[PDB]
């Protein structure tokens, strides 16, 4: 009762010692002991008393107290399962509380029922409309019913009540009798140690009840989740038949079934060994496992053959007609039957059998393996360095070793090694190498187990005829004196001393020995462990998962040879005599003698053990007990290393591309070959199988050679059957290992620190982990709801420390409404709903708070029948908190109860632990007033105008108190050390009062969130009527943090929430969406069954994509903000530096040069402290996906993960939506389907801000302990770019020199590679350059998207004649051919000229650079004599000298420069110079000037009734997704229609009018379909005859404007799918239509074509249709559809399109016939075979003509003789010459205003800054014709991408108004599509007016 | 084992009568090499 009631879920072994000891201590109906009972009954037990009252009570209540044969009186402890199944307590008068349980949960579920369904249905309408598909009904009622209409439930509730009674009893025992309970046909004996069951009677000890409760609740939850239609009756029948048969067999036999239980898990693999292509594997593994389980059963006399065969059939019957996922789930639940009860005999005997099995030492294999280990170590040390690998040996054999060593060969081949023995032994006794010891304070500050010295048995237990120790390394270690690894390693190199007694329980040792163990493990795994090859095990999650998934992927083509094994004896099999070579090698490598082997060494001379049958025994006894075998988990690091060694040796023995993972003892290996990749895939699997089979046999031979009983029962091979860490991979997927998590749906929290909150959190994450795989999301939402409800119920009724005192209990339980109203708000903003909705589609978070309020708003708008609650929580009492309280966490809302006692108790734990201290200089690391210092820093950081949480967070994390915080945080926090810390008992009673009744007051607070509270009227309406989650979160955080911080609202975060912003819509077959940005596409692709090569797409998977001086550097960089650079803030940084920097001589330099500028964006992330993370992820269908962002979301900018975060969130969202669309058992049944995320109608976009300030409170922490021309632009850009292949900013103010110099550098590198291999000047250079360039598309894709983009950059290059763009709309080739031209031009340079004075990014590499240059120079410049290669440093330098002195007599160019050939600029870092110099050119400079309508026609598509289809060539570029570049943004041409309009389109109209007058036509009626908002159509009538148009518009959620401004008075002088088109045809000459949509392989607007048909029917008037070939396939499909009943179709290119693909304008019996015609003609039909090239050259002509038009509009000319023709029907502010002085005055006044101001709600200044700049932009726009032409072209570039670099930069200098703000420069240097187009057309109007 | 290959057959071949007869014989067949032979016969007997 006093604190921390004991465990509620077992983590201790279940034994037979204890239960038998109890029951035989009592007098109740051959063990390993028969000693005495009366003496021990006297021996202070009280257990005898308890159990004898149990006995005599049973006697008075059994009829058969002492009879003949115990008629129905059986002490069945032989693990009965059908007997607990038996209605032991099924007296249907249920305990009264549980009826209330049922009533409450059912009624709450009913009241909350109707809202949530329509809630999620509306959420679906928001995404696409009727989501959650499967090919019945789902609802909350079904879930709750199934969970309360299922079996195994009542028994689980009974056992939970049992557990609760027993916890109450043991709590009583802690405080201080037992419980006797009578009832009809049954007896309830409840002791704090045993419970009785009888209606056939048995006993159960404590741990047993935990086991059975877990078992029953688990199977309950399993069949519950199975009840849902997703994974239906198949799995139900499976689990029920299996459970039944296994329980019956366990009854029939006993413990043996437990054994086969293990052997049963491996059995499903056998079925999943249905690798149907490759044979022999079925009959291999299925037969093996079946036969072995046959043995394991028949070994215990059930029956020989008949029973055996029948039980085997009935046991495998739950395994048929199941694809992998279901079978894997079936396994993960097949483990649900609890563990066996333990006893020393069996396990002790097995690990004893790990004794002598044959001293079979094989010197050849161990020597070869030591050699390969040396080689791997050497090559790794070479790679993870610039490289020395300095061995002080090898005098033995190899002069080849001599060469490849003295040259410092950075590579050492394995095949080279295999042909040698005894490669190297760095064996000495002198010094150390590449290692050091006494660091990484984590290891020996974290504790492990510990044994006792010689006198042990007494300390292990009593009952002999002697003292206990019960210490832990943590206690004494903290209380240790003068300790250090060095003294520890001295003990290591010291004694055979009789002070280590290996114990086992997975084993322990003594204090000093274990300390040496952890030290050694740290040293190896830190220094050597870094050296890694054939394993993606570097990090925890990203590399590990991606590596496993990708080895599975490369196994898949569009390699099928995998195997794996899991081994245990690999620990207890090793031998000293077979590991000491590695020992001494790595020993001398780390210098410190005899370090890496001593432990195992000592295990040769000693005895060990795991109660004990005595006669008189206390010392060394030849054998319970074991004498000197291998050990379980000690130094397995080296085990894994030698494992890698043997695997690589096997790989080299039989050459094959091998990739593996190996850790502990388990491993898995994939292998692939150079198979011809065209023939059918089956015999491909055959060849792969033969290869891996030879490999596996050789591996088995060698592995046994080293000595390893590796057998078949540990290994499994197949084609696509990877396994690791109980997660299996199959056919390139993570299997839906979901149902196991299902069984982990517990009913309470972790063992320590009981509290409701954390419980639900765990629960939440569990079900959220469930969300990751398999089961759909709606069931997960509903299940989280039900789980939270039922959990809060179980907590409120019979609380675990039940007391009926407070009335909060009754006020909660009396109404079901309240518990629903409390389980339906996002936990971050109070409540027990820990982010299951938003997180439902992204493991990343961004901010939860905005997500919390978004969830809230969405719920209420959908309706949980609580609206006032928002106002209540807004007006809720602002909590207290504290400065440091907020400091320690961003994303925070000051509420009373947001931290369970777990964190509080653990914090006080580590604190009171630090209190124990006699250690080294760690003293200052623990101080008394640290909290005062944290609050002082908080005051220093947050008491200012503009405030940001994350900066304070990181800045306190990195400062001096950062290390103290982290150190004191990463202690040990296990129950054991928890009690051992509570050994510091006086925490408080006040604090104890706080802890022991937490949940009471939390529920009381949420009770204060009862029925509606007072509502503040102002802010209510100021914030009600939901507008945006963003603003609600803003106002809430502000108002709730007011009590401390007051007015100022904090900002710097809160990117929005997905479900609010993005809505989108899918399209299948025929479909329309919202009027248009981004789009996900999915082709019609099947799962396995055809051919992976025939699986239509290419599988492109996508997922969520020198000292702590580093820390002080990040500190400064984030703190100064890199732009506000005063003496004050930098002095602050220096003071923080003196604060944290305690490592070397403290950093006293003036101004930190080395720290770079990184304040631009908020890229702050934290993690990566562990080694692995087991529950990785799940995704099964985002492989055939095809993402594409070619629609506007972003331009060239400096975002760098600013909006890429929300971009990434949109990617995840689309992937998840589509996955959920096809998550269950699926097939090709879905046709080509897309998702379009039209997200323009988002409630809030909330543009970004930027300003400066200074904090000033001058507080200091205190501790001092240990811990001219700019071709340089092209040069550095070529460096940074070509270095990647090995962004178009900084590539905007450039020319062809970039490509010139990148080609030059590439030539340098590749030519150095050429090593005299003949490459002639032009021919072979071109050849090998192509051969090396047309590879590795990734970085090429990058460079493409980066430079070849929409802006004039492509136009600039193509006008400079750099490339040649000639369906043919490709981009990537151009890019690489770009480099081509460079190289070509480069060669011309080397034809004559030795300029450009190469730069180095020390002296060795630049000498080598000169070497590269001379090498290429001669490689072309020879042609008279060859040359030889030799030494590295100067051989080719003297080659230069000699060959130059020769060719000086035979040359082609001028002679003088050849002399100058005799005769290196410097650099330090690319980032520094690149960025600082690109921002250095940002002054007044005009060097960039170096670069300084009836013209669109027809294509006249096809002739009348024409049927000669030609070579299709439907080839399409952009096969892989670069960044968005095809048609985004070229807003230039908008200036070509200056009107007073908004459409400006009808320029295309007059073009089509020209076309019309180019031919005859019928009478005029002017059909205008569904488009027009004051648009083109007018012109037609304005130029062609008609009366009373026939016109309509699309159904618009709200009548043409301009057309009614044009025609109607001149007349008065004298959307459709099926029905709208019908009304249209109800109301026959020309018609006009125009639309556009997203990707699809069919047509969806044929309605208007058939409309034209039937309307010209009601006679050959010609139409007008807008369309464009972005997907030329679809264009041709529409063209093929037209080529049926129509003839002489013509299409005409426009000049309103930007330079890009045009928006070109086109002029059988049934329609379905032509539809199917063209659709099936996807196969072999395309009808645009030749004129496409003419189209293309015409589009190039047009790009040139519009460039000329831009040139014209830079002047005062026009594009006249049609502007007036349109004006036939159809910002004046003052202009001045000194608008420069105007700008000066305006900036002066506005900056004075800014100084003045600083001296629902709003920001501060960003709005007025942007408004000022915009007004200045408009002024310059109006005054365009006042023009200093230099500035005119400058602003032309700017407003064309480089937007608005302020003009009067420094001339604005003309004191007080400047002295008040010195950051005017940054103010000077601080573009959206729509306003861009607006200002272009405004400039056009300006030029047309005057 | 016998029943394992019976299951393999049941899940491999098409004609229920031929399946029945191959089963009738494999329960009588007792030569492990001949079991492998009948197994390959089953696999290649999918036609
Ligand atoms: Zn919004």
């Amino acid at each position: 009762r006093e604190i921390l009631l004991p465990e509620v879920h077992l983590n201790s072994p279940i034994v037979k010692h204890k239960l038998y000891y109890y029951i035989l201590l009592g007098n109740l109906p051959g063990p390993l002991h028969n000693q005495n009972w009366n003496q021990i009954a006297h021996e202070e037990s009280n257990l005898a008393q308890r159990l004898v009252n149990v006995r005599n009570f049973l006697i008075t209540h059994i009829p058969d107290l002492r009879k003949g044969h115990w008629q129905e009186y059986v002490n069945v402890i032989l693990w009965p399962r059908i007997l607990p199944l038996i209605p032991d307590f099924k007296i249907n008068d249920q305990l009264p509380l549980l009826k209330n349980w049922d009533k409450l949960v059912k009624e709450s579920c009913s009241v909350i029922n109707a809202g949530t369904s329509q809630c999620i249905q509306n959420l679906s309408y928001g995404l696409t409309g009727r989501g959650n598909l499967f090919t019945r009904d789902i609802d909350l009622k079904t879930v709750v019913a199934a969970w309360h209409d299922s079996d195994w439930k009542r028994i689980s509730d009974f056992w939970i009540m049992i557990k609760f009674q027993m916890r109450q009893l043991i709590v009583r025992q802690t405080d201080h009798l037992i419980t006797y309970i009578e009832n009809r046909e049954g007896i309830i004996i409840i002791t704090p140690e045993l419970v009785a069951l009888f209606n056939t009677l048995t006993y159960m000890t404590f741990e047993i009840v935990l086991m059975v409760s877990d078992m029953y609740e688990g199977r309950h939850n399993i069949l519950s989740l199975c009840t849902v239609s997703t994974y239906l009756n198949p799995l139900k029948k499976r689990i029920t038949y299996l459970l039944s048969l296994v329980d019956n067999l366990a009854f029939q036999i006993g413990d043996a079934v437990y054994n086969i239980i293990a052997l049963l898990e491996s059995f499903v693999y056998a079925q999943l060994q249905m690798s149907d292509p490759i044979p022999e594997l079925r009959g291999q593994f299925h037969a093996f496992v079946c036969s072995e389980i046959l043995d394991a059963l028949r070994g215990t006399n059930s029956f020989t053959q008949d029973e055996l065969r029948t039980v085997t059939t009935n046991l495998i019957s739950p395994f048929q007609d199941l694809t992998p996922d279901l079978t894997a789930e079936l396994l993960c639940i097949m483990r649900l039957w609890g563990h066996p009860m333990l006893t020393a005999s069996q396990a002790a005997g097995k690990v004893r059998e790990s004794m002598c099995a044959g001293k079979v030492l094989d010197f050849p294999t161990i020597m070869k393996t030591l050699a390969f280990f040396h080689t791997i170590l050497i090559n790794g040390y070479r790679r993870k360095h610039h490289g020395v690998w300095p061995p002080l040996n090898l005098p033995g054999n190899a002069s080849k070793g001599l060469t490849e060593l003295m040259n410092d060969n950075t590579e050492i081949s394995y095949e080279f090694t295999l042909k040698h023995w005894k490669e190297v032994s760095l064996i000495k006794f002198k010094k150390c190498f590449d290692a050091d010891a006494g660091e990484e304070l984590s290891i020996f500050m974290k504790d492990k187990a510990i044994s006792a010295p010689k006198q042990d048995w007494m300390s292990v237990f009593r009952r002999s005829l002697p003292n206990p120790f019960n210490r832990r390394l943590l206690l004494n270690f903290l209380g240790d004196d003068k300790f250090d690894p060095n003294v520890e390693l001295q003990y290591v190199t010291s004694g055979h001393d009789d002070t280590f007694c290996a114990s086992y329980s997975f084993a322990k040792l003594t204090k000093r020995m274990r300390s040496c163990q952890v030290i050694a493990e740290s040293l190896l795994a830190n220094h050597a462990g870094k050296l890694m090859k054939e394993n993606g095990v570097v990090m925890n999650q990203l590399s590990l998962t991606k590596s496993l998934l990708t080895m599975s992927q490369i196994g898949i083509i569009s390699a099928a040879s995998f195997l794996t094994t899991d081994l245990k004896k690999y620990c207890l099999q090793w031998r000293y005599q077979t590991i000491i070579p590695f020992a001494q090698s790595l020993n001398r490598m780390y210098g410190y003698p005899h370090l890496f082997e001593w432990i195992h060494l000592r295990l040769m001379r000693s005895t060990l053990y795991v109660f004990n049958p005595p006669a008189d025994t206390s010392q060394f006894d030849l054998d319970i007990f074991i004498v000197s075998p291998g050990i379980e988990g000690l130094c397995q690091k080296a085990w894994t290393m030698i494992s890698i060694a043997v695997i690589i040796l096997s790989a080299t023995e039989s050459g094959t591309r091998v990739m593996s993972m190996v850790q502990g003892d388990n491993q898995a290996i994939a292998v692939t070959t150079r198979v011809p990749r065209s023939l059918p895939t089956l015999e491909k699997k055959t060849i792969a199988f033969r290869s891996c089979n030879l490999f596996f046999e050789r591996l088995k031979c060698n592995n046994f050679g080293l000595g390893h009983h590796l057998k078949e029962q540990e290994t499994i091979i197949s084609s696509h059957f990877f396994v690791y860490s109980k997660r299996i991979f199959y056919q390139g997927r993570i299997l839906t290992q979901a149902l196991k998590n299902a069984s982990k749906l517990c009913l309470t929290a972790d063992v320590l620190g009981e509290c409701t909150q954390s419980s639900c959190s765990n629960l939440a994450t569990t079900v959220m982990r469930l969300t990751e795989n398999g089961v759909e999301k709606d069931i997960c939402f509903y299940l989280n709801i039900y789980m939270t409800i039922k959990q809060l119920s179980y907590d409120i009724i019979f609380p675990q420390v039940s007391i009926p005192g407070d009335q909060i209990t009754l006020e909660y339980i009396n109404n079901p409404h309240l518990v629903s109203r409390l389980a339906l708000l996002p936990s971050q903003l109070g409540g027990l709903n820990y982010l299951s909705c938003s997180r439902l589609f992204n493991r990343n978070i961004g901010d939860p708070v905005v997500s919390a309020v978004a969830d809230l708003k969405r719920l209420i708008k959908s309706g949980c029948m609580d609206y006032w609650i928002l106002y209540n929580l807004l007006g809720r009492k602002p909590g207290n908190g504290s400065w440091a309280t907020l400091a320690a966490d961003p994303y925070s809302i000051n509420i009373e109860y947001q931290y369970p006692p777990t964190t509080a108790l653990k914090r006080h734990t580590q604190q009171a632990l630090m209190e124990l201290s006699t250690n080294p200089m760690l003293r200052g690391i623990f101080s008394d007033n640290a909290q005062a210092e944290e609050n002082n820093l908080a005051r220093f950081l947050l008491d200012r105008e503009v405030i940001f949480p994350r900066v304070a967070h990181i800045i306190i994390e990195q400062t001096s108190v950062g290390r103290r915080k982290q150190i004191q945080g990463y202690l040990d926090s296990t129950r054991s050390i928890m009690r051992k810390s509570l050994e510091i008992k006086p925490l408080s009673n006040r604090k104890l009062n706080e802890i022991l009744d937490y949940n009471i007051n939390y529920l009381a607070y949420n009770l204060a969130l009862l029925k509606n509270a007072i509502e503040p009227p102002t802010y209510l309406k100021a914030m009600t009527l939901e507008t945006c989650s963003i603003d609600i979160a803003r106002n809430l955080r502000k108002l709730s943090w007011a009590p401390l911080l007051g007015g100022r609202n904090l900002e710097g975060l809160e990117t929005p929430d997905p479900i609010e912003i993005t809505a989108g819509a899918l399209i299948v077959g025929s479909g329309y969406c919202e009027q248009c940005f981004t789009w996900f596409f999915l082709p019609s692709g099947i799962e396995i069954g055809g051919d992976p090569r025939d699986n239509p797409p290419i599988r492109v998977p996508y997922i969520g994509s020198s000292s702590s001086l580093k820390a002080v550097l990040r500190l400064a960089g984030v703190y100064i903000w890199a732009f506000g650079d005063t003496l004050e803030n930098w002095i602050d940084a220096l003071d923080l530096s003196h604060t944290r920097v305690n490592i070397t001589l403290e950093q006293l330099q003036s101004l930190t040069p080395l720290p770079t500028s990184a304040n631009l964006t908020h890229r702050l992330d934290d993690g990566t402290t562990t080694l692995k993370f087991t529950p990785a992820s799940s995704y099964t269908f985002s492989s055939f996906t095809h993402i594409s962002n070619d629609e506007q979301y972003l331009t060239i900018n400096d975002k760098t993960a600013d909006s890429n975060i929300i971009y990434q969130q949109l990617m995840i969202t689309g992937l998840g939506i589509l996955e959920t669309w096809n998550n269950p058992p699926i097939n090709r049944t879905f046709e080509e389907s897309t998702l379009h995320l039209h997200t323009g109608a988002s409630c809030c976009v909330r543009p970004v801000d930027s300003c400066i300030l200074s904090e000033a409170l001058t507080v200091k922490p205190h501790i001092t302990v240990p811990y001219g021309k700019l071709t340089l632009l092209s040069q550095f850009t070529a460096r940074q770019i070509i270095n990647a292949i090995t962004i178009s900013e900084c590539m905007y103010t450039k020319l062809d020199e970039l490509f010139m110099y990148c080609g030059w550098e590439l030539l340098l590198e590749l030519s150095y590679q050429m090593y005299y291999l003949r490459v002639v000047g032009w021919s072979n250079i071109v050849d090998y350059s192509y051969m090396i360039l047309r590879r590795i598309p990734g970085a090429a894709l990058n460079n493409l998207a980066s430079t070849l983009s929409h802006p004039k950059l492509f136009r600039r290059a193509i006008n400079l004649d750099i490339v040649a763009p000639l369906a043919s709309l490709d981009y990537i080739k151009m890019s690489v051919d770009a480099i081509l031209w460079g190289c070509k031009r480069v060669i011309n340079v080397l034809s004559n000229g030795g300029d450009l004075e190469l730069v180095v990014t020390d002296r060795s590499m630049n000498l080598i650079a000169r070497k590269l240059t001379l090498l290429s120079l001669i490689h072309h410049n020879g042609l008279e004599l060859p040359k030889i290669k030799g030494f590295s440093p100067d051989e080719k330098c003297f080659a230069l000298t000699e060959f130059l002195r020769k060719v000086v007599n035979s040359g082609l160019s001028s002679i003088e420069n050849l002399s100058n050939f005799m005769y290196a600029a410097f650099a330090s870092n690319n980032y520094y110079l690149t960025r600082k110099l690109l921002n250095s050119i940002r002054d007044t400079e005009s060097g960039q000037v170096a670069v300084t309508c009836t013209n669109d026609y027809i294509i006249w598509i096809i002739e009348s009734n024409a049927n000669l289809e030609k070579y299709p060539i439907p080839n399409s570029p952009e096969d892989d997704s670069n960044f968005h570049n095809f048609k985004l943004n070229a807003p230039s041409h908008h200036t070509l229609r200056p009107l007073g309009l908004s459409s400006t389109a009808w320029y295309k109209g007059i073009s089509c009018c020209r076309y019309l007058e180019r031919l005859k036509l019928p009478q005029g009626d002017h059909l205008y379909i569904a488009e027009g908002s004051g648009a083109s159509m007018t012109i037609i009538e304005y130029l062609f005859p008609g009366r009373k148009i026939y016109y309509n518009s699309l159904f618009s959620s709200g009548m043409p404007t301009q057309f009614i401004e044009s025609v109607p008075y001149k007349l008065w002088q004298a959307i459709g799918m099926t029905a709208c088109v019908e009304f249209i045809i109800n109301r026959c000459s020309l018609v006009h239509v125009d639309l556009e949509s997203s990707a699809s392989l069919n047509q969806q607007c044929l309605s208007k074509p058939i409309i034209n048909a039937i309307i010209t029917a009601t006679p050959h008037g010609v139409l007008i249709l807008k369309y464009s070939w972005l997907p030329f396939t679809r264009f041709s499909t529409l063209i093929t559809f037209l080529w049926c009943y129509f003839e002489r179709i013509t299409v005409l290119r426009s000049t309103y399109s930007d330079p890009a693909n045009h928006e070109v304008y086109l002029i059988t019996v049934s329609q379905a016939t032509g539809m199917a015609m063209t659709l099936t003609d996807q196969g072999f039909t395309l009808i645009s075979p030749e004129r496409i090239n003419q189209y293309w050259d015409g589009h190039l002509k047009q790009e040139r003509i519009v460039a000329e038009a831009i040139d014209k509009v830079v002047l005062g000319e026009n594009a006249l003789f049609n502007s007036s023709d349109n004006e036939l029907i159809l910002e004046p502010v003052a202009t001045f010459i000194e608008f420069e002085q105007l700008i000066c005055t305006m900036l002066t006044t506005h900056l004075k205003e800014i100084i003045d101001i600083t001296r629902g709600l709003l920001g501060k200044i960003s709005t007025i800054v942007r408004l000022l700049t915009e007004r200045i932009l408009n002024h310059t726009i109006r005054n365009w014709l006042i023009l200093p032409p230099s500035l005119r072209m400058i602003v032309k570039q700017d407003l064309e991408f480089g937007i608005f670099r302020i003009t009067s930069i420094l001339n604005s200098d003309r004191l007080i108004a400047q002295l008040t703000a010195g950051y005017i420069r940054k103010l000077i240097e601080g573009l959206t599509r729509p306003i861009q187009k607006q200002i272009w057309k405004a400039l056009g109007c300006v030029v047309y007016c005057h | 084992l016998k029943i394992t290959l019976e299951q393999l057959a049941k899940d491999c071949i098409s004609k229920p009568k031929m399946r029945e007869e191959y089963l009738l014989k494999i329960n009588q067949a007792s030569s492990e090499a001949q079991l492998i032979d009948l197994k390959k016969a089953i696999i290649r007997s999918a036609i």
